[PDB]
């Protein structure tokens, strides 16, 4: 897994920003959303998202898909730590199980059901 | 960079 947010900011920078945003919004989670490398999906204008913890992963799927503006026939899959996250889980629940030491949740999207495919 | 707040509406 590779993210352009890590190429732009070292860990010590990411940790300070993720630590401050979590103390300011304890009921929200910071999420980095980027396109998988070999994905044939349009790009997002923004990659840093502040998500309500009670929003489900399925609802987060639909909100990101609308921002990417996909055709109805376009497939879209999400990946957290090389695994498709559960639909019924909340973003706060997914954050607690998968956040990195910089207090960020990293999510990649692609048209393929395998991360690097 | 600045966070964008995600909401259902």
């Amino acid at each position: 897994m590779k993210f352009q947010y890590k190429e732009d900011h070292p860990f010590e920078y990411r940790k300070k920003e993720g630590e401050k945003i979590r103390k300011k919004y304890p009921d929200r989670v910071p999420v980095i959303v980027e396109k998988a490398p070999k994905a044939r999906v349009p790009d997002l204008d923004k990659r840093k998202y502040l998500v309500p913890s009670d929003l489900t992963v399925g609802q987060f799927y639909f909100l990101i898909r609308k921002r990417i503006h996909l055709r109805p026939e376009d497939a879209l899959f999400f990946f957290v730590n090389n695994t498709i996250p559960p639909t019924s889980a909340t973003m706060g629940q997914l954050y607690e199980d998968n956040h990195e030491e910089d207090y960020f949740l990293y999510v990649a999207y692609s048209d393929e059901s395998v991360y690097g495919k | 960079s600045t966070f964008t707040n995600i909401s259902l509406a």
